[PDB]
């Protein structure tokens, strides 16, 4: 799909063809001030050479010289306003490598929207273009949930993972991937007595002990 | 260029086409930077796609978040937060140098915090991965004390005074705010300096860099053309320079606020979307969760950071 | 507004969006020229004219105000050889009021 | 009008004005020295002269690959200056206001965005699908499948190396 | 996020992982000494998921 969209979807390289555009067309009117004569007889040194002498062809150049300096002026800086926004880029454009290409980052929507895996890089003319490998879960299911389980008074809440009942039993399972699992000591600790956190359930924790026990 | 160099004379402007394409070089770059406005608040409050309206009952097991949810006997749809910010902070217009409003209104930018509010509230972090998924507050702050090191068991077995600090440190933002000058600092600041800035351009006019009267209209009425050129020809010169300048550093200003939207587009992002790990980046202390709140032409967020309190000596061993 | 648009875009190809070409000014309908009811001529000819020319030592001045100047005529006659004006235009002289 | 006052010339509209002058002066004037106010020979009067009302152009165009339909903003200006749709940025003629929302296609100012359907429409943007979620005390939503979604980020990391004498 | 605390965002805090960080006043700047863990004298196995 990613090859898909690139070679169907126009404008899709939008965010190098601008800089490239801004880069070429800051050239161009570079050159057209050449043919503006910023208040001059001409825009063309040699025929202001050749039609007058030095002594007053002195405030003819003078003119074109200040003139076609100031608008140098203007393209230096502006390139160099443009250079700053293009190393902030290139420095975002690094870190982005080093914390998704080279390792994984736990940073939300930095490596690309969902969760986060891996990330690939792709040279492209004068810039990077990363494919962020992310997970995404798609369908979901509703639940009844409980922030604790009362067992013979002792409270007990999940190691890792929310408590889930599908309305008749309940089970532990992972914080973003459906996995029921019968709730036993393992992976809940216990802590205090069920009387001092609100909106708990009776039920029963299974102990792997007492079945081999038995 | 036209109105502000020359106003309504062909005369100069006759002579301001003699420069080339300084004016189209000004008007893009004013442009450019017109549009990342509008692409800076884009992309530092639209960070999901569809909007989320708060639950009608405010259940959420005892936090009391009346105080950042928008209002609905407000009549600008914002919450009383929100609200004492518009009202903390306070805000060139007939030279040609005009501004242009801004593409999300108000309403629109509020509508967007309401939403992450409520994403958040609702569904703790995952709505900003993928698709939204409820989750009760309780639990959800007792996972977010979870990514610190502090196991559930502290949240819950202190639910109710967590809750009240929780209240009462919301009271006490508004109070900050209300009594505090200055608070909005940073907003009052470049709100100040960019009006200065427009105010130091519009005076320039005053000038005559050089020339016999800093108003054209009088000369163009008491001077000959042919030699009243060089006259128009200084004033222009030193208006057109002027204006560079201010050109130039507004766009290095707009740099800065460019580096500022994107540091608070990655903060909502990395605080507000889900919790950040990198210590003292959504908050001092330890942190957990955060709310965005629409301010004029700036962002303000809320970063709820857990820090430890009375401590205890012990003799330890590795 | 579309020709407009591709003539200060210098090209024909107009990307889709919004661009910003000119500013909408209503052109004056006609020209009105307000002016007192001052009508007295200022004694430019007993200047010109005058019977005695004071030397440079104790040169003549001669306050004019609170008339209608006529430079037309003065500027017209060629009896002055030279008529030199610095900062305001000789031509127009007339149009202004001081 | 193009006005000459005693020489002061000008170009604009003359109002009556609340601006009570003092007897001696005889017209004011705004920051960066232009004249605003004056009182006119012949019945002195205090005329405030403001210059005709301006306002700039804009054009919505889709593109001319597309269409030649235009569409022009005079924006920050009311609709009795000359469909015609207002705005709160000004006044947008040559499209027909809708009332649907969709997402942004050409900005034109305060949350309104612009071919489709054989016409140019000016309508509110679309801030997104609306979608309310079933929050409780007690409902947990977790999923039980997933997706991967490669997503392409593109960055800059270099312009032309230019460079002039 | 390397002195006041320990950063996992790999190659911010010095080369390879990161274990903690020391500041050093510099005359107009400041230098930091990223102490980081390097890991080396690898083995090969044979390995099954």
């Amino acid at each position: 799909k990613i090859q898909d969209s690139l070679s169907s979807t126009p404008s899709a390289l939008g965010k190098l063809q601008d800089v490239v555009n801004q880069n070429a067309q800051a050239l161009n009117t570079l050159v057209k001030q050449l043919s503006s004569n910023f208040g001059a007889i001409s825009s063309v040194l040699n025929d202001i050479l050749s039609r007058l002498d030095p002594p007053e062809a002195e405030v003819q150049i003078d003119r074109l010289i200040t003139g076609r300096l100031q608008s140098l002026q203007t393209y230096v800086t502006q390139q160099l306003i443009r250079a700053a926004e293009i190393r902030a880029s290139a420095n975002l454009a690094a870190t982005k490598m080093s914390e998704c290409v080279l390792g994984q980052s736990k940073r939300v929507d930095f490596c690309g929207k969902g969760y986060h895996l891996m990330s690939f890089p792709q040279s492209a003319p004068h810039g990077v273009v990363f494919l962020h490998v992310t997970y995404v879960p798609a369908q979901e299911k509703n639940f009844t949930t409980a922030p604790a389980i009362c067992h013979d008074g002792k409270a007990h809440f999940p190691r890792e993972g929310v408590f889930v009942s599908n309305g008749t039993h309940w089970f532990v399972t992972q914080r973003n991937f459906y996995e029921p699992q019968i709730i036993t000591t393992d992976n809940t600790f216990v802590s205090g007595n069920c009387d001092v956190v609100i909106g708990i359930v009776n039920n029963t924790v299974y102990d792997p002990l007492q079945p081999e026990l038995d | 260029c036209t109105m502000y160099i020359c106003g309504d004379s062909t005369e100069c402007s006759n002579l301001l086409l003699q420069y080339g394409s300084f004016c189209t070089q000004l008007n893009r770059a004013l442009t450019g930077i017109a549009v990342e406005q509008d692409k800076n608040t884009q992309e530092v409050f639209a960070q999901v796609k569809q909007i989320y309206k708060t639950p009608p009952i405010k259940d959420f097991g005892g936090f009391n978040f009346s105080q950042i949810l928008p209002d609905p006997s407000k009549p600008s749809k914002r919450s009383p937060i929100e609200d004492l910010l518009f009202n903390k902070v306070t805000l060139q217009k007939f030279n040609g140098l005009t501004v242009l409003p801004p593409l999300l209104t108000d309403e629109m930018i509020a509508q967007y915090t309401s939403a992450l509010l409520a994403g958040t509230i609702t569904s703790g972090w995952t709505f900003g991965a993928g698709p939204a998924l409820q989750i009760p507050f309780p639990m959800q702050m007792a996972y977010r004390f979870n990514g610190i090191g502090v196991t559930q068991n502290v949240l819950y077995e202190n639910q109710k005074l967590i809750a009240n600090q929780f209240n009462s440190a919301i009271g006490k933002i508004q109070d900050s705010l209300s009594s505090t000058p200055s608070a909005l600092g940073k907003l009052q600041d470049v709100v100040n300096q960019n009006a200065q800035a427009l105010n130091t351009l519009v005076k320039q006019l005053s000038s005559n860099f050089g020339a016999i009267s800093s108003v054209l209209n009088d000369i163009l009425s008491r001077l000959d053309p042919p030699e009243a050129e060089v006259q128009i020809d200084r004033l222009i010169t030193g208006r057109l320079q002027s204006l560079q300048t201010y050109v130039t550093q507004q766009l290095i200003r707009a740099a800065e606020i460019r580096a500022s939207a994107n540091l608070a587009a990655t903060k909502m992002s990395e605080c507000v979307l889900g919790q950040s790990k990198r210590v003292d980046f959504c908050g001092k202390g330890y942190h957990l969760m955060s709310f965005p709140q629409s301010a004029p032409h700036g962002v303000v967020f809320l970063h709820v950071t857990y820090v430890p309190a009375q401590e205890k000596n012990f003799t330890t061993a590795p | 507004p579309l020709s407009e648009t591709k003539c200060t875009l210098k090209s024909f190809t107009v990307e889709k969006g919004i661009y910003q070409t000119s500013n909408f000014r209503v052109q004056p309908t006609e020209s009105i020229v307000r002016f007192p009811n001052i009508t007295n001529l200022c004694p430019f000819g007993e200047v010109f004219n005058a019977t005695r020319f004071a030397s440079v030592y104790a040169w003549n001045r001669k306050r004019i105000s609170n008339c209608v100047a006529d430079y037309s005529v003065l500027y017209n006659s060629a009896s002055f050889s030279t008529f030199k004006c610095y900062g305001v235009s000789p031509t127009k002289l007339n149009d202004l009021c001081f | 009008v193009n006005f000459n006052f005693n020489g002061l010339t000008g170009t604009g509209v003359l109002t009556e004005s609340n601006k009570k002058f003092l007897p001696f002066q005889q017209f004011g004037r705004d920051i960066a020295d232009t004249t605003d106010a004056v009182r006119d020979p012949q019945t002195l009067e205090i005329l405030d002269i403001t210059p005709c009302s301006f306002g700039g152009v804009s054009v919505i165009t889709p593109g001319t690959n597309t269409s030649n339909q235009v569409a022009v903003l005079y924006q920050d200006v009311n609709c009795t200056e000359v469909n015609v749709f207002q705005t709160r940025a000004g006044c947008l003629i040559g499209a027909e206001h809708v009332n649907n929302s969709y997402e942004c296609d050409i900005p034109i100012g305060a949350g309104i965005c612009a071919v489709a359907s054989q016409s140019i429409i000016a309508y509110t943007m679309s801030l997104g699908a609306e979608n309310s979620v079933a929050y409780s005390n007690n409902s947990i939503a977790i999923p039980t499948n997933f997706t991967i979604s490669v997503t392409t980020e593109i960055l800059p990391v270099s312009m032309t190396k230019t460079s002039v004498d």
